[PDB]
């Protein structure tokens, strides 16, 4: 054992040892510490070669051309670059953008800014199960719609949108389609040679890579074009200027090479635990699953418990390191699903990972049963519910 | 970010339960204050001719909110009708060392005890 | 010895061992790998505390309030944030910006973009010594000038602009003043409590920290305000959204704590070498110093050799890892100084550092003497010069 | 990014120097081509009645540009006036394995030899 039990892999994941020891060789004076931009000597070249390896490692995992891989500082920057770059590029065709109310902040806040820049954004409401209704997406599309952004796996509830089907719809009407795939990379399979996705964002620290490094897939064929948001030398094919963080990039490339291998088995193991977990608590009187057990990420499970206050719940689960629908504002995701503020407040996001064990899932199962029945004993609302 | 006393009272709340609302010895007041959407039910039973015999509570909110009403039931035992009447939220906050944010838990706790008292006085009749 | 000799510290510096071993403790599952944003458990807290330590370490080195420290991905992003954020904020007062033609690309390219956004930029030409004439800066200032950006130490020639004097001029006319201090941090002393500088950019990998991490000083008093360019949660006091790269930040904080100590002696040592180097080559017939030996950075030395072609020079110096005035474009810095394309082409930027030795400086001195006299023997231009 | 042969010729250029421009045996042509701003001076002295005795060069440009004119002086030795006349840049580029970018070094090398020849023919008179 070892308390508290880390069940917050969706917030961040621990850098796999293999990822780290590879990074070390690109830092100190005796390692490969050079600047790839230095195109005039050995140091810059050796760094440059390591960069390419990683760029390919990342590309192979998603079935893309390494040239389509643009390096950023993380999924946040990627999301910003993707939606801002394209919107400013294809603005002459139109200024209307479509997206899901449940999108990660990096996307929503970007659209809020764009709105105040003159663009028009349509935030779509998802069904009670989090799934987006494609009929509604279609109705929202107009001749001047230029960009659509729907994420693969959701970071709060782990629901999986049919990005493939959406890609078709978009391509069909000639609309740029962006996918925040940060929670799905290395978990769910991705092949950009099949997928009609124009822009995709990944980070590393969600799949056991280092923080502060990400990538942005920009389709080469049919060519998708974006306006750089980071100027100063026109690096990354003039899409993202700035020195390439080699040791950080190596880290990513390596974590992606590992993902490609162990993703198959690992993801089905997590699915067994997640199921186990829900099994052990689904019988509790008024618990609510947020998302879709069937069609949802295998590593994320978000549930809402009725008649107990959000904060008192978190406190009761001192032994666990999870996340919640609290922040002076409940989770906007859970409220876009059609949960009232109270039910939204009292939600726990269990996120499993590499180090999770059946042993721990069992401990949590009991811990949750214990806490809820106890807090409900203190609850005067529970009583009123219990009797009329 | 919680204080030690709050942890104590949250993890071991004193006087959980409820009284018969027609006990004649009992004055019950259930006050909530949507603004954060909490709600605590406190109620007493008085030693006929003034002094307070016993009280009980149930609550829904932070550990602070809980520890708040817990403390109050504890303080009220052995008190008078009026002694408990002049408790004042501020004192409850000082005791529990509540941060500015969770100050509303005191105000509410005070509301609760005062409301329970008023209920007792109203029934006689 | 050990060839080739690394004289390109201005491109990047090797992560000091102490910096690295501190970073390692914030990566793996047994270290402090948590997300600072996770405000609900131990993991997020421990990471959060380490972040603060580093934020202060950085602040103490420059004499600033840690709250004035905004984290970025590097000096490029900082430069972008600084100039873009303020320009979009204070745009109602005016749309005119002033800057030096010799500024790093991260600044210039930013201003090119802004120009196409509706702003008006005045690129000032420096004197033959690289120093900016303050009289000219002043003449350029108008009632609608809102921002001025002049860098401390120049990255190509190492000239030092009197940022203090400029700060006064700006504050006096109520103009926001930004300083790209990336080449000067941990080398030249900086105290923002004395300096009238409103915005300052630093990175880490120029002073032996990890790449892909930087900071942006935003003055608190008198309050300077900027519009965030990276949206998604309003982190860094709503100026820079995105997960804080802990291990990267720790790296910076640690490299800055080290700088504060060893900067004093180290910088005067480098000055001795740089002098030694120039000593050994200043006697060569037609060599030209770019910058100001007196008033210039102690670690940078950029010289132009006449009558030899740029590329042939670089090739001759196979044994050294330096940088040059080549890229289909000579160095714009050296051409803004008033050097013709040929003299600009054939320039070498020697940048010294932690590991540089007198032994190596001597080797370079002879190597340069050897090469130049040899290439001049092949030069038909040299002959025409030699005889009428 | 340079080829082995280029390195050889750059680091050990063959036939560096210059001839007397009034040698009567010598035809000298100095051609440059601002466009990259290089310049190479090549000149020969001919074995009266056709064949070429010896040549010499000086140049200013890349290692490629240098190796280019170096090679040419080497090739021209023992050649004829016309044999050397039909050298063609392409052949020079193939030999040195020049990348698309440094192709201008061939064109120039050819220019140089052709210009030197023309100079010899012009003086006789
Ligand atoms: C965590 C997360 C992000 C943020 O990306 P960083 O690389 O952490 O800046 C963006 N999108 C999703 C879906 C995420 O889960
Ligand atoms: C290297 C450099 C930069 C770039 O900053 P990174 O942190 O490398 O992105 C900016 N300004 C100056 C003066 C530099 O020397």
């Amino acid at each position: 054992m070892k308390l508290p039990i880390y069940l917050d892999y969706s917030a961040t994941t621990p850098v796999d040892p293999r990822v780290a020891e590879k990074m070390m060789q690109f830092m100190t004076m005796d390692g490969t510490f050079g600047n790839p931009a230095s195109r005039s000597h050995r140091f810059g070249w050796q760094a440059e070669e390591a960069v390419d390896i990683a760029r390919n490692q990342i590309a192979d995992l998603v079935g893309a051309d390494p040239r389509e891989i643009v390096f950023t500082s993380g999924a946040t920057e990627s999301d910003n670059l993707a939606i801002k770059g394209a919107a400013n590029f294809y603005q002459k065709k139109g200024k209307h953008i479509i997206t899901s109310k449940t999108e990660h902040k990096a996307v929503l806040d970007t659209c809020r800014q764009l709105e105040r820049e003159g663009f028009e954004v349509t935030y779509l409401a998802p069904q009670r199960n989090g799934i987006i209704d494609l009929k509604e997406l279609e109705a929202a599309m107009r001749d001047d719609t230029i960009l659509v952004s729907i994420m693969h796996v959701n970071n709060e509830i782990g629901v999986v949108q049919d990005i493939a089907a959406i890609g078709e719809m978009c391509r069909a009407r000639g609309i740029i389609y962006h996918v925040d795939a940060t929670q799905s990379v290395g978990k769910l399979p991705i092949d950009l040679s099949q997928l009609k996705v124009d822009l995709m964002s990944f980070s590393g620290h969600k799949i056991y890579g280092p923080k502060g490094i990400g990538a942005l897939y920009v389709r080469r064929k049919p060519r998708v074009r974006i306006e750089a948001q980071m100027h100063g030398g026109g690096h990354e094919r003039g899409m993202r200027s700035g020195t390439l963080p080699v040791h950080q990039i190596v880290g990513m490339g390596e974590a992606y090479r590992i993902a490609k291998e162990e993703m198959a088995t690992e993801m089905e193991r997590l699915r067994g635990l997640r199921n186990r977990l829900w099994n052990g608590i689904k019988d509790i009187e008024e618990v609510y699953l947020n998302g879709d057990l069937e069609h949802g990420a295998p590593n994320i499970l978000n549930v809402s418990f009725n008649y107990v206050e959000g904060e008192s719940l978190i406190m009761a689960l001192k032994d666990l390191a999870v996340s919640s629908g609290s922040a002076l504002e409940p989770s906007y995701v859970l409220r876009a699903l059609g949960l009232n503020d109270e039910l939204a407040h009292s939600s726990i996001r269990f996120s499993l990972g590499r180090f999770t064990t059946e042993e721990e899932i069992d401990y949590t199962i009991e811990l949750v049963r214990k806490s809820i029945g106890r807090l409900r004993d203190l609850s005067p609302l529970w009583e009123m519910y219990k009797q009329g | 970010a919680y204080s030690e006393k709050v942890i104590d009272h949250y993890e071991n709340p004193r006087n959980v339960g409820s009284f018969d609302n027609n006990d004649e010895n009992v004055g019950s007041g259930m006050v909530g204050a949507p603004a954060c959407g909490d709600v605590m039910k406190l109620q007493i039973k008085v030693n006929d001719e003034g002094i307070i015999e016993d009280a009980r509570f149930k609550t829904y909110g932070c550990g602070s909110a809980i520890a708040s009403s817990s403390l109050v039931t504890e303080w009220v035992k052995g008190k008078s009708l009026d002694e408990a009447q002049a408790i004042k939220n501020t004192d409850i906050a000082e005791e529990l060392e509540l941060p500015p944010v969770k100050i509303h838990c005191s105000i509410l706790a005070e509301d609760a005890i005062k409301a329970a008292i008023a209920d007792y006085k109203s029934k006689r009749e």
